RNA sequence: GGGGCUCUCGCUUCUGGCGCCAAGCGCCCGGCCGCGCGCCGGCCGGGCGCGACCCGCUCCGGGGACAGUGCCAGGUGGGG
RNA sequence: GCCCUCGGCCGAUCGAAAGGGAGUCGGGUUCAGAUCCCCGAAUCCGGAGUGGCGGAGAUGGGCGCCGCGAGGCGUCCAGUG
């Protein structure tokens, strides 16, 4: 005495959808991250332009993995050089390698950092 | 475009839900904007009525 | 007397062009899914078309009293479930190891189920009462059963629900069941059933053979035919007298 | 008085407004205080029915055993 | 999580480096890059659960009062500019 149809359209009733509860994982173990920090930072650039960036803009120039974004580059540089960076600019070179200009925070000296890295 | 007759945009009320319905009648000669037209069995004999 | 004066009725009228229509029942005017439309249209077709007697005879089934009393009798002869069979087999194994031996111990009368089993019993005249479901969907499993039971002399009846017969035999659906020999305390109940079953089905088999079904028009067609008939009848009545 | 009998078994036409998510009534179920005699007083909530008539077997209308389709037969067929 | 109520872009998706489409400009700087680098001035969008600060809402009226009065006290009444 209460089942009513105020609409002339029959819509498919909403049924219950269960979440997957598999009896075995399809992958035995998660495959490890290949794009870790050492993979991200390949080698620094030591050209005249790179040196001028170090001594003028407080910027270190790196050659990075082409699949790494600015956040990944920033975090990788921070972790594997113990420095704080302000911003990362990124281009892809005509030969296909990605180049990152990493400006350092005002309280870090890119000259001293490049000396510790060994790229002076 | 491509038609020599004017088209009359006519607005009705939906009798079943709160909404305005817009129809695209073929304009009979004489009708003007702001004119009421009446469609139905009990409508009267006036230009523009259906 | 103490009612708030601010309260007043605000009646809305649902005439044409006035306050919009209320949300009323529209089930009759629903765009139903194709399967719902198809099964309803099939139900209608089985009323439009002239149904042959061999298919139409299954629409005549037992009434409530006889069907319920027959099912009550048949509940005492349900086949044993898997649990009951396994437990009597365990008891038989233990007692046979004890020394009971073979000892058939009068295998109790049971309800035989299934169309092939039942039709073999009917052919051998080993059946005392046949119950046929009225709603077997590929209905060729059963169309021969009433005529076969009449020819063999075994009383037969048609009951509403292959699902009911299935629940009788611990399954979803049973086409037909048969009564083989019955217990002494239930012989009277079986005879009381068989006599009424015999009068209602096997006796009037000749007119069952000829009773065609369907051939009834829709309510709209019937109503308009009736109003045409009434118009011609009333003008004839004013003519006469 | 008033029924077999009829059109109605209707609510919207002088205006370039407005219009939905129910008022009203009735029946109940909670919590609160309390005459502290129960249909019993009042207060904070919720449900149902009528409002919005009942029944029915094709959504409504138009065709309809034709059209159409499948196969054969005859005609026409420089369109190819 | 389930239920009630509401819920037609009525059709996936693709389709413009000249259509639509928020918001960056000035100066300096290289051998070759700059409206992108540096300097200096802005600006749009998004976010903020424990609420970042303010301001707005919003702080009045009547009556009994206390109190030399001002100013305070108490019962009511308003207050989505
Ligand atoms: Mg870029
Ligand atoms: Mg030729
Ligand atoms: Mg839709
Ligand atoms: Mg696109
Ligand atoms: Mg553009
Ligand atoms: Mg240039």
């Amino acid at each position: 005495k209460k089942k009513i149809r105020t609409s002339p359209t029959f819509r498919r009733p909403k049924t219950l959808r269960l979440r997957r509860q598999p009896k075995y994982p399809r992958k035995s173990a998660p495959r490890r991250n290949k794009l870790d920090h050492y993979a991200i930072i390949k080698f620094p650039l030591t050209t005249e332009s790179a040196m001028k960036k170090i001594e003028d803009n407080n910027t270190l120039v790196f050659i990075v993995d082409v699949k790494a974004n600015k956040h990944q580059i920033k975090q990788a540089v921070k972790k594997l050089y113990d420095i704080d960076v302000a911003k990362v600019n990124t281009l892809i070179r005509p030969d296909g390698e990605k180049k990152a200009y990493v400006r350092l925070a005002p309280d870090y000296d890119a000259l001293d950092v490049a000396n510790k890295i060994g790229i002076i | 475009p491509g038609r020599g007759a004017p088209l009359a945009k006519v607005v009705f009320r939906d009798p079943y839900r709160f909404k305005k319905r817009t129809e695209l009648f073929i304009a009979a000669e004489g009708i003007h904007t702001g004119q009421f037209v009446y469609c139905g069995k009990k409508a009267q004999l006036n230009i523009g009525n259906v | 007397k103490v009612v708030n004066p601010l309260f007043e009725k605000r009646p809305k009228n649902f005439g044409i062009g006035q306050d919009i229509q209320p949300k009323r029942d529209l089930t009759r005017f629903v765009k139903w899914p194709r399967y719902i439309r198809l099964q309803r249209q099939r139900a209608i077709l089985y009323k439009r078309l002239k149904v042959p007697p061999a298919i139409n005879q299954f629409t005549q089934a037992l009434d409530r009293q006889t069907a319920t009393q027959l099912l009550k009798l048949a509940h005492k002869y349900r086949p044993e479930t898997k649990q009951e069979k396994k437990q009597r087999l365990l008891a038989r194994a233990e007692k046979k190891a004890a020394g009971k031996g073979d000892v058939p111990t009068k295998r109790p009368p049971v309800l035989r189920a299934g169309v092939n089993t039942v039709t073999t019993l009917v052919e051998n005249k080993k059946a005392q009462l046949v119950v046929i479901a009225h709603d077997v969907d590929p209905i060729e499993l059963v169309v021969f059963l009433p005529a076969l039971c009449r020819k063999m002399g075994v009383p037969y009846c048609i009951i509403k629900g292959k699902a009911r017969l299935g629940r009788l035999v611990h399954r979803k659906t049973c086409t037909t069941v048969a009564f083989t020999q019955v217990n002494s305390e239930d012989k009277g109940a079986l005879a009381k059933l068989v006599e009424a079953i015999r009068t209602n089905y096997n006796d009037r088999y000749d007119e069952i053979r000829r009773h065609w079904g369907g051939n009834v028009l829709g309510p709209k067609s019937v109503a308009r035919i009736a109003k045409l008939e009434k118009a011609k009848a009333k003008e004839l009545a004013t003519k006469l007298g």
